[PDB]
């Protein structure tokens, strides 16, 4: 079957970034901010919290898009502990 | 079947082909296999006004259910089922001009259904021992 | 040469081994409906077939050429084998199957057409329930197509696309029979298949023209037939393992398989062509382009046929050779001792015996083997009274006992000097042992 | 942690089990050995 | 004509191929029978 | 493109079917040869 | 040319076959020359 | 054919256009080691290629199948010897 498949041999690059207060500039850079190109394949972790041993599901959030702006559309693809909230919009992405 | 997930209704085979669906209407599953198709083996003389068929491994009760009526003579030999010839088995010959394989022949005065045998044993009464 | 001796090692003790060998001698007869191959059911394309003629009329001329060709190679095999085949109508092998401390109960099957198929032998049963795909089990699987299984048998497949193996001429059960008469022509009077002499005499004297004393061997008569027999049971035995006969028999079935398979998986490939369903072409495109695609699938289609009736051609050819290899070693291994060294089978060849095999026969070279050795200094020659030379007859002479004598070449048994393993000459050669005390 | 990788148009050996999950995969032109696995539509090609 | 007669061109290169393959393979069977007929020759009129 | 490319995959294909037809008969004569040189080596050479 | 099939399958399984041909056939020569071959170990070719 | 020569070999062009020839599972140094052992088979004991009699005599004992008398042959062993390695010459020869 042809389709559009991972590189076997290649590299998986974990781009997941965990700040707890302060936000660097160069984490919304390059190497970090990559080109789409024809598409990607994701491997997730679902990193499992417990608060009062209730079970939290949270990983990073993924955007999609070209320019970031208002007069184009970014899809976000963001988890809310079991619903994946998938939008395309027009959104004011921030800076950081 | 319970390979067809929620999104799944065709099964394919490893060369494209569908053999086999679920109904998107009652959700019941089929297997899909293709319709029977083959060919007559007619044995011919020359001396004669009909053929002799041969449909190979075909028994007789499919043939006229499925394939078509005749009022032609029938029965089911070892090849298949054989129309238009006498079933003499039993009978043999040393020449045969109409080979059917399995040592059959198809020999013809009608048609008959007989045994090919073209080599026999010398055989004498001395004893053996 | 210490003086006129040369040291050899000659056999002091000897078995029979037995070697199995598979020769083809038929192949699965297989016919190809060129139009429903092709086309199908579909009449847009049998139209378009249509304008390219006599493709697949000569696909069918060559093929049935290639099948006739099949069997009258089939015919002149079992001719062969029943050639010469004279038996006692007293014979029944329910009762007759050893003779000489010889047993051929495997070899032999139900003589007469009275047992009806049962004619095949234990041997040549046990070597055809390890292949499915003989006639009968081509025979079988055709028949089962229609059994309403879900099974989806590539064979069903293949007959439904135009691919079918007809049966042979002669089925296998009769062939069988035919090795059967064959192997007991040996067996009992008038031995018409072993030289007019009973089995275990002719075993004897084909040894003894290897160089081996009659002494020996009519006074170990019982230690040469438990061998032969053992050899028997070494082949049949050897079938259970990885045998290399069995798998020259399975070859065939296989390659057979694989040829067809590869035919039938030309039914999927496009040739260029939007798909290579003619359903599909036909409900997408209008008779001016469906006739574009179709011809280039019908071109592809046409060219494979073509393909496989080359290698079929070339494959019956090789098979044509391989028969009259098999027919050659029954008239000359089986029937008689041709005076050939490694024609049948490798060794000092003793006999050979031939059994049924699925699309081939299946010989047992029977030979002498030589267990332990000793090594003794032998004279070529000898220039003995009136300077008149000597040569020994399939031996040596040895000096034993301070005394000229003559031992065979292939068992060391001395013994003395005479004109019975003795050539004589007028003028001894030279470095001929000189014995002027010899007669 | 969240692994990225690109996509492209590449052609695979996909084998489904008896209930049709996907256990095993070979990117045809990865590898020397993946070019034998796709040449004979196996995981395991036979000794040669 | 040009695209009628590439038709036939192709057409007749084909079927000349076959007949040619065709020629081969009965060739060797010549060669087969006339390698027999030379053995008995030697083996069954000039000798025994 | 594709028009002239399938023309010259067509030819290549025919031409490697025909040299492939030609060395299947002519390694028949090759097999059929060394059958005879074995027979040779065996009833002229090891023996007479 | 990945659009025809098995077109280049069928020619190298041809070729591969043909190719073992000639293999199994140079090995049985081989064997056929060294059937039964008996030597001496005290033999020296240099001097003999 | 990687050699760098300005010579344009034909064999080296229909290896690069996938046409190759490969080389035989045994060797011709071995096939002629095999034909060296079957020869050597004949001069000596035990003559495992010569019924079981030194060369010589298996020539003499042919030569008198023929029709032959034994008288001039074992006398002539010299001329014969001679004329046998003097025809083996003449193929030698031959060659050129
Ligand atoms: C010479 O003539 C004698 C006498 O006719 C033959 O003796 C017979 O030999 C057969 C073997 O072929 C014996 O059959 C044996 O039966 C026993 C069971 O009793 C079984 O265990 C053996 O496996 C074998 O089947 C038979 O009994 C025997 N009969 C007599 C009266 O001795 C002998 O075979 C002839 N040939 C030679 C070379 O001696
Ligand atoms: C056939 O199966 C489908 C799939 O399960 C059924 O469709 C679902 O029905 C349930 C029950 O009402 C709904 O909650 C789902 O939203 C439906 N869709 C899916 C994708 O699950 C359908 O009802 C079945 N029909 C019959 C006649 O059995
Ligand atoms: C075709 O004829 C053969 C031969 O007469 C039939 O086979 C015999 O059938 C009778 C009756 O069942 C048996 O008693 C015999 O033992 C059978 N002989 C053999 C050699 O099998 C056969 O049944 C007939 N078939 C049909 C369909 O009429
Ligand atoms: C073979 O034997 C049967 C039975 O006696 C006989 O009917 C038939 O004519 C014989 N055929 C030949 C060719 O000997
Ligand atoms: C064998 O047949 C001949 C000729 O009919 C007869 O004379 C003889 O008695 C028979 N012998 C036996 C043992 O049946
Ligand atoms: C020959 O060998 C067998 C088994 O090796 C043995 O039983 C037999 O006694 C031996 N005979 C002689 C004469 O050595
Ligand atoms: C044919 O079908 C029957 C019944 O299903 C089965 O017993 C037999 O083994 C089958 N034979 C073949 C050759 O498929």
């Amino acid at each position: 079957f042809t389709g559009y498949f991972p590189k076997s041999g290649a590299n998986f690059r974990d781009l997941s970034l965990k700040g707890t207060t302060y936000l660097s500039t160069l984490w919304y850079q390059k190497p970090f901010l990559s080109d789409f190109n024809n598409g990607i394949f994701s491997r997730v972790k679902n990193t499992k919290l417990y608060v009062n041993k209730t079970l939290y599901s949270e990983f990073s959030t993924i955007v999609i898009g070209s320019v970031f702006i208002n007069n184009s559309y970014t899809i976000v693809v963001q988890p809310h502990n079991g619903v994946l909230e998938i939008t395309a919009c027009q959104y004011t992405m921030c800076e950081y | 079947a319970v390979y067809y997930n929620s999104w799944q209704n065709l099964l394919y085979d490893s060369n494209g082909n569908i053999i086999g669906f679920k109904d998107f209407v009652t959700n019941k599953t089929y297997n899909i296999f293709p319709c029977y198709a083959g060919r007559v083996s007619a044995a011919f003389h020359q001396n004669a006004s009909s053929l002799a068929l041969l449909y190979r491994n075909l028994k007789c009760s499919y043939v006229l259910n499925n394939i078509s009526l005749t009022t032609q003579p029938y029965f089911d030999s070892y090849l298949g089922c054989v129309f238009n010839a006498d079933n003499l088995t039993d009978y043999s010959v040393s020449s045969c001009a109409l080979r059917m394989g399995s040592g059959f022949c198809v020999d013809y005065n009608s048609y008959r259904f007989v045994t090919f045998e073209p080599f026999n044993v010398s055989f004498v009464n001395d004893s053996i021992e | 040469s210490v003086g006129g001796l040369y040291e050899i090692k000659i056999p002091t003790n000897f078995t029979i081994v037995g070697q199995e060998e598979f020769i083809q001698t038929n192949s699965p007869k297989v016919t190809i409906d060129c139009s429903l191959f092709v086309c199908s059911n579909y009449a847009a394309c049998h139209d378009l077939l249509s304008e390219y003629g006599t493709f697949c009329d000569n696909i069918n001329s060559i093929l049935d050429e290639v099948n006739g060709l099949l069997d009258t190679t089939q015919l002149h095999v079992a001719d062969t084998l029943m050639q010469g085949v004279t038996l006692s109508s007293n014979l029944n092998t329910n009762l007759h199957f050893d003779v000489d401390n010889i047993n051929f109960k495997s070899l032999v099957g139900c003589l007469g057409p009275h047992c009806g198929s049962s004619s095949r032998s234990f041997f040549e049963d046990l070597l055809f329930d390890k292949v499915k795909l003989s006639d009968v089990g081509f025979v079988e699987a055709y028949n089962n197509c229609t059994g309403g299984s879900e099974i989806r048998d590539l064979l069903c497949v293949q007959s439904f696309n135009g691919i079918k193996v007809l049966p042979p001429i002669l089925s296998e059960s009769q062939i069988s029979g035919y090795t059967t008469a064959a192997t007991v022509a040996a067996m009992f009077p008038p031995w018409s298949a072993a030289a007019g002499i009973p089995f275990s005499l002719n075993v004897q004297y084909r040894i003894n023209g290897l160089g081996v004393t009659m002494d020996v061997l009519n006074k170990n008569q019982k230690l040469i037939a438990t061998a032969f027999n053992n050899a028997l049971l070494s082949i049949q035995n050897g079938f259970s393992a990885p045998n290399s006969a069995l798998a020259k028999i399975q070859s065939v079935v296989n390659s057979n398989a694989q040829a067809l398979n590869s035919l039938l998986q030309q039914l999927f490939n496009k040739f260029g062509a939007i798909s290579s369903s003619l359903q599909e072409i036909l409900s997408r495109l209008d008779p001016p382009e469906a006739q574009v695609q179709i011809d280039r699938l019908i071109n592809g289609r046409l060219t494979a046929l073509n393909a496989y009736v080359s290698q079929q051609l070339s494959d019956i050819s090789l098979v044509k050779f391989g028969a009259a290899l098999a027919m050659e070693k029954v008239n000359e291994c089986v029937k008689s001792q041709s005076p050939r060294i490694n024609f049948c089978g490798n060794g000092n060849h003793i006999l050979s015996l031939v059994q049924n095999a699925p699309y081939g026969l299946l010989f047992m070279h029977f030979s002498y083997k030589p267990i332990s050795f000793k090594t003794v200094l032998v004279s070529p020659g000898l220039c003995i009274s009136g300077d008149v030379g000597i040569a020994p007859k399939q031996g040596y002479f040895i000096k034993h006992n301070d005394h000229w004598m003559f031992t065979g070449s292939s068992y060391y048994y001395p013994e003395p000097i005479s004109d019975k393993n003795v050539v004589f000459m007028n003028t001894c050669s030279v470095n001929f042992t000189k014995a002027p005390l010899v007669y | 942690q969240y692994w990225v990788t690109p996509l492209s148009k590449r052609q695979y050996l996909l084998k489904f089990d008896n209930r049709g999950v996907i256990t095993n995969a070979v990117d045809c032109s990865s590898s020397f050995f993946s070019e034998i696995q796709c040449k004979t539509k196996s995981l395991l090609p036979n000794t040669g």
